């Protein structure tokens, strides 16, 4: 059907500081020679509320894709904290993985992330500004949610 | 990897080139 499938995604360095970058190492394949790359981004979910506080981490070319099984590591920045809701600075949200082929996307894979504060005093009486430096986030990579999408790969 | 190969699309924009299975 689809000439690009994925395979498998390994969340590294995880769990780890608020601070450090995203890093995924991605398994996908291709059934036939792609005539353009793949187009991968990582977006994290500042807030539920609007999307209008998705960060787009980052956006990179995969290429050339011949057909056959590949393997790369997507590594992208750490979210702005400046950028984020305080309400919605501790505790659950998400950080999406898409790839889009020809302007279209085809496949989505969210994950749930879950930033706590290891140092017990702080978990319990939560500063009422985040601290971020003092935040550890831990990606809940053994339920991602993959979502695909019927695009034209002409 | 991360001897993994990226380079600059005619455009620049950031390219990875992966590794094959």
């Amino acid at each position: 059907m689809a000439k690009v499938q994925v395979n498998n995604v390994v969340v590294l360095d995880n769990p780890s500081p608020f601070y450090n970058p995203f890093q995924f190492e991605i398994t996908f394949e291709c059934i036939e020679d792609l005539s353009e790359d793949l187009e991968w981004k990582i977006i994290y979910v500042g807030s539920a509320e609007s999307e209008e506080y998705d960060q787009v981490l980052d956006s990179v070319l995969v290429g050339p894709v011949p057909a056959g099984r590949h393997m790369f590591v997507f590594q992208a920045d750490a979210p702005n904290p400046g950028l984020i809701p305080d309400a919605d600075a501790v505790g659950v949200t998400v950080v999406l993985i898409t790839c889009t082929y020809r302007g279209q996307e085809f496949i989505r894979v969210g994950y749930y992330v879950n930033n706590e504060y290891t140092e017990t005093e702080l978990r319990e009486n939560p500063p009422v500004k985040p601290d971020f430096s003092k935040l550890q986030r831990n990606i809940l990579a053994s339920n991602p949610r993959v979502t695909r999408f019927h695009i034209n790969w002409e | 990897l991360k001897k993994q190969v990226e380079t600059r699309t005619a455009d620049g924009r950031r390219r990875i080139t992966p590794l094959c299975i």
